[PDB]
Protein backbone atom coordinates (compact mmCIF):
# COMPACT_ATOMS: atom_id res chain seq x y z
CA UNK A 1 0.00 0.00 0.00
CA UNK A 2 0.81 3.90 -0.39
CA UNK A 3 3.62 4.43 2.75
CA UNK A 4 1.14 7.05 4.14
CA UNK A 5 0.55 4.17 7.05
CA UNK A 6 3.86 5.70 8.03
CA UNK A 7 3.15 8.95 8.58
CA UNK A 8 -0.43 7.97 9.54
CA UNK A 9 1.48 5.97 12.50
CA UNK A 10 4.43 8.02 13.40
CA UNK A 11 1.81 10.75 14.10
CA UNK A 12 -0.62 9.04 16.05
CA UNK A 13 2.22 7.32 18.53
CA UNK A 14 4.12 11.06 18.32
CA UNK A 15 0.72 12.60 19.83
CA UNK A 16 0.09 9.14 22.19
CA UNK A 17 3.55 10.36 23.86
CA UNK A 18 2.36 13.97 23.72
CA UNK A 19 -0.65 13.01 25.90
CA UNK A 20 1.45 10.71 28.41
CA UNK A 21 3.27 14.02 28.91
CA UNK A 22 0.01 15.69 29.41
CA UNK A 23 -1.35 13.30 32.10
CA UNK A 24 1.80 12.83 33.97
CA UNK A 25 2.11 16.74 34.42
CA UNK A 26 -1.70 16.64 35.30
CA UNK A 27 -0.60 14.10 38.15
CA UNK A 28 2.57 16.36 38.86
CA UNK A 29 0.70 19.52 39.34
CA UNK A 30 -2.12 17.88 41.40
CA UNK A 31 0.29 15.96 43.62
CA UNK A 32 1.93 19.24 44.54
CA UNK A 33 -1.69 20.97 45.35
CA UNK A 34 -2.30 18.65 48.05
CA UNK A 35 1.71 18.73 49.83
CA UNK A 36 0.98 22.58 49.75
CA UNK A 37 -2.69 22.28 51.40
CA UNK A 38 -0.79 19.44 53.84
CA UNK A 39 2.19 21.83 54.59
CA UNK A 40 0.59 25.16 55.50
CA UNK A 41 -2.26 23.33 56.96
CA UNK A 42 0.44 21.52 59.56
CA UNK A 43 2.43 24.66 59.83
CA UNK A 44 -1.01 27.41 60.86
CA UNK A 45 -2.00 24.50 63.24
CA UNK A 46 1.42 24.22 65.09
CA UNK A 47 1.99 27.99 65.33
CA UNK A 48 -1.52 28.66 66.05
CA UNK A 49 -1.27 26.28 69.26
CA UNK A 50 1.67 27.85 70.56
CA UNK A 51 0.44 31.13 70.48
CA UNK A 52 -3.17 29.82 72.06
CA UNK B 1 57.92 -17.36 30.50
CA UNK B 2 56.98 -19.82 27.80
CA UNK B 3 53.29 -20.53 29.48
CA UNK B 4 53.08 -16.16 28.98
CA UNK B 5 53.96 -16.65 25.50
CA UNK B 6 51.19 -18.98 24.63
CA UNK B 7 48.84 -17.45 26.46
CA UNK B 8 49.77 -14.01 24.55
CA UNK B 9 49.64 -16.36 21.41
CA UNK B 10 45.84 -17.66 22.36
CA UNK B 11 45.12 -13.70 23.02
CA UNK B 12 46.34 -12.90 19.01
CA UNK B 13 44.34 -16.01 17.87
CA UNK B 14 41.05 -14.58 19.96
CA UNK B 15 42.02 -10.94 18.42
CA UNK B 16 42.04 -12.92 15.02
CA UNK B 17 39.31 -15.10 15.70
CA UNK B 18 36.75 -12.02 15.57
CA UNK B 19 37.56 -11.08 12.08
CA UNK B 20 35.77 -13.54 10.53
CA UNK B 21 31.80 -14.83 10.99
CA UNK B 22 28.47 -13.64 10.73
CA UNK B 23 26.98 -10.05 12.66
CA UNK B 24 25.96 -10.86 15.69
CA UNK B 25 28.90 -9.51 17.61
CA UNK B 26 30.98 -8.67 14.19
CA UNK B 27 32.45 -4.73 14.83
CA UNK B 28 30.87 -1.90 13.25
CA UNK B 29 32.76 1.07 14.39
CA UNK B 30 34.57 2.73 11.89
CA UNK B 31 32.57 1.75 9.14
CA UNK B 32 29.12 2.38 11.26
CA UNK B 33 27.52 5.77 10.66
CA UNK B 34 26.10 7.57 14.28
CA UNK B 35 23.66 9.45 11.76
CA UNK B 36 22.22 6.74 10.90
CA UNK B 37 21.98 6.17 14.27
CA UNK B 38 19.37 7.89 16.38
CA UNK B 39 20.15 8.33 20.19
CA UNK B 40 18.68 12.02 20.86
CA UNK B 41 15.79 10.76 22.23
CA UNK B 42 13.49 6.90 22.70
CA UNK B 43 10.89 7.71 19.47
CA UNK B 44 12.76 5.77 16.98
CA UNK B 45 15.79 2.97 18.08
CA UNK B 46 18.07 2.11 15.11
CA UNK B 47 18.31 -1.60 15.39
CA UNK B 48 21.07 -3.08 13.66
CA UNK B 49 19.25 -6.68 12.64
CA UNK B 50 21.66 -8.75 10.36
CA UNK B 51 20.81 -11.66 7.74
CA UNK B 52 23.08 -13.90 5.66
CA UNK B 53 22.94 -12.98 1.90
CA UNK B 54 20.54 -15.76 0.92
CA UNK B 55 17.26 -13.80 2.19
CA UNK B 56 17.44 -10.10 0.19
CA UNK B 57 13.85 -10.16 -1.12
CA UNK B 58 12.25 -12.18 2.32
CA UNK B 59 13.80 -8.91 3.89
CA UNK B 60 13.58 -6.13 1.83
CA UNK B 61 9.78 -6.76 2.19
CA UNK B 62 9.40 -7.22 6.11
CA UNK B 63 9.83 -3.63 7.10
CA UNK B 64 7.74 -1.80 4.38
CA UNK B 65 5.20 -3.91 4.42
CA UNK B 66 4.87 -5.29 8.17
CA UNK B 67 6.49 -3.36 10.17
CA UNK B 68 5.29 0.19 12.29
CA UNK B 69 7.02 3.40 11.55
CA UNK B 70 10.60 1.92 10.16
CA UNK B 71 11.92 5.65 8.91
CA UNK B 72 11.72 5.28 5.16
CA UNK B 73 14.64 5.84 2.84
CA UNK B 74 16.95 4.41 5.69
CA UNK B 75 16.85 0.58 5.58
CA UNK B 76 19.94 -0.53 3.89
CA UNK B 77 23.33 -2.28 4.39
CA UNK B 78 26.28 -0.45 5.90
CA UNK B 79 28.85 -2.62 4.75
CA UNK B 80 28.18 -6.36 3.56
CA UNK B 81 30.86 -8.94 4.18
CA UNK B 82 29.58 -11.38 1.21
CA UNK B 83 27.92 -13.86 3.12
CA UNK B 84 25.78 -11.38 5.67
CA UNK B 85 24.35 -7.60 5.63
CA UNK B 86 23.00 -5.49 7.90
CA UNK B 87 20.19 -2.75 7.99
CA UNK B 88 19.33 0.07 10.25
CA UNK B 89 16.08 -0.56 11.26
CA UNK B 90 13.94 1.14 13.43
CA UNK B 91 10.77 0.72 15.80
CA UNK B 92 9.16 2.08 18.94
CA UNK B 93 10.09 3.01 22.31
CA UNK B 94 7.68 0.71 23.84
CA UNK B 95 7.32 -2.22 21.52
CA UNK B 96 11.17 -3.35 20.64
CA UNK B 97 10.65 -6.77 21.85
CA UNK B 98 7.84 -7.80 19.82
CA UNK B 99 9.18 -7.04 16.81
CA UNK B 100 12.62 -8.60 17.92
CA UNK B 101 10.41 -11.65 18.59
CA UNK B 102 9.06 -11.34 15.10
CA UNK B 103 12.21 -11.12 13.79
CA UNK B 104 13.59 -14.12 15.60
CA UNK B 105 10.31 -15.65 14.51
CA UNK B 106 12.11 -15.21 11.04
CA UNK B 107 15.44 -16.03 12.53
CA UNK B 108 17.16 -12.82 12.50
CA UNK B 109 20.02 -12.35 14.15
CA UNK B 110 19.61 -9.01 15.97
CA UNK B 111 23.34 -6.83 16.90
CA UNK B 112 22.43 -4.81 19.83
CA UNK B 113 25.73 -1.85 20.46
CA UNK B 114 26.65 0.90 22.06
CA UNK B 115 28.46 3.60 19.73
CA UNK B 116 31.98 4.08 22.20
CA UNK B 117 35.20 5.52 21.16
CA UNK B 118 36.71 3.65 24.63
CA UNK B 119 35.81 0.32 23.01
CA UNK B 120 37.59 0.97 19.84
CA UNK B 121 40.58 2.29 22.03
CA UNK B 122 40.41 -0.78 23.91
CA UNK B 123 40.18 -2.88 20.60
CA UNK B 124 43.53 -1.24 19.09
CA UNK B 125 45.58 -0.95 22.65
CA UNK B 126 44.89 -5.15 23.07
CA UNK B 127 45.91 -5.58 19.54
CA UNK B 128 49.20 -3.48 19.77
CA UNK B 129 49.83 -4.91 23.60
CA UNK B 130 49.28 -8.24 22.45
CA UNK B 131 51.39 -8.24 19.66
CA UNK B 132 54.36 -6.52 21.31
CA UNK B 133 54.14 -8.25 24.32
CA UNK B 134 54.38 -11.68 23.13
CA UNK B 135 57.42 -10.66 20.36
CA UNK B 136 59.28 -9.03 23.40
CA UNK B 137 58.97 -11.99 25.40
CA UNK B 138 59.94 -14.04 22.78
CA UNK B 139 63.23 -11.78 22.51
CA UNK B 140 63.94 -11.64 26.28
CA UNK B 141 63.00 -15.63 26.42
CA UNK B 142 65.82 -15.58 23.93
CA UNK B 143 68.28 -14.18 26.22
CA UNK B 144 67.07 -16.04 29.35
CA UNK B 145 67.44 -19.23 27.83
CA UNK B 146 71.19 -18.64 26.06
CA UNK B 147 71.87 -17.62 30.25
CA UNK C 1 15.17 11.59 6.02
CA UNK C 2 16.94 12.73 8.81
CA UNK C 3 15.57 16.22 9.11
CA UNK C 4 12.09 14.67 9.67
CA UNK C 5 14.11 11.70 12.20
CA UNK C 6 16.35 14.41 13.89
CA UNK C 7 15.04 17.96 14.01
CA UNK C 8 11.49 17.40 14.68
CA UNK C 9 12.44 14.47 17.20
CA UNK C 10 15.14 16.93 19.35
CA UNK C 11 12.02 19.65 19.03
CA UNK C 12 9.63 17.23 20.75
CA UNK C 13 12.16 16.55 23.34
CA UNK C 14 11.80 20.51 23.48
CA UNK C 15 8.24 20.20 24.19
CA UNK C 16 9.05 17.25 27.18
CA UNK C 17 11.24 19.56 28.76
CA UNK C 18 9.06 22.44 28.63
CA UNK C 19 6.24 20.65 30.24
CA UNK C 20 8.21 19.40 32.99
CA UNK C 21 9.72 22.31 33.40
CA UNK C 22 6.38 24.20 33.75
CA UNK C 23 5.75 20.71 36.23
CA UNK C 24 8.73 22.02 38.24
CA UNK C 25 7.39 25.91 38.29
CA UNK C 26 4.16 24.43 40.00
CA UNK C 27 6.14 22.32 42.59
CA UNK C 28 8.08 25.65 43.39
CA UNK C 29 5.15 27.88 43.49
CA UNK C 30 2.67 25.69 45.45
CA UNK C 31 5.70 25.27 47.99
CA UNK C 32 6.08 28.46 47.80
CA UNK C 33 2.41 29.69 48.72
CA UNK C 34 2.64 26.85 51.27
CA UNK C 35 4.95 28.75 53.20
CA UNK C 36 3.88 32.38 52.35
CA UNK C 37 0.06 31.50 53.49
CA UNK C 38 1.19 29.87 56.67
CA UNK C 39 3.48 33.41 57.20
CA UNK C 40 -0.02 34.72 56.79
CA UNK C 41 -2.10 33.01 58.89
CA UNK C 42 -0.23 32.70 62.16
CA UNK C 43 0.52 36.58 61.89
CA UNK C 44 -3.75 36.92 61.79
CA UNK C 45 -3.87 34.32 64.38
CA UNK C 46 -1.27 35.96 66.85
CA UNK C 47 -2.95 40.00 66.44
CA UNK C 48 -5.99 37.77 67.25
CA UNK C 49 -5.06 37.07 70.58
CA UNK C 50 -3.15 39.69 71.32
CA UNK C 51 -6.04 42.04 71.04
CA UNK C 52 -8.09 40.31 73.33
Amino acid sequence: LTPNQVNDELNKMQAFIRKEAEEKAKEIQLKADQEYEIEKTNIVRNETNNID
Amino acid sequence: TYANYNSAKTNLAAAERKKTGDLSVRSLHDIVKPEDFVLNSEHLTTVLVAVPKSLKSDFEKSYETLSKNVVPASASVIAEDAEYVLFNVHLFKKNVQEFTTAAREKKFIPREFNYSEELIDQLKKEHDSAASLEQSLRVQLVRLAKT
Amino acid sequence: SQKNGIATLLQAEKEAHEIVSKARKYRQDKLKQAKTDAAKEIDSYKIQKDKE
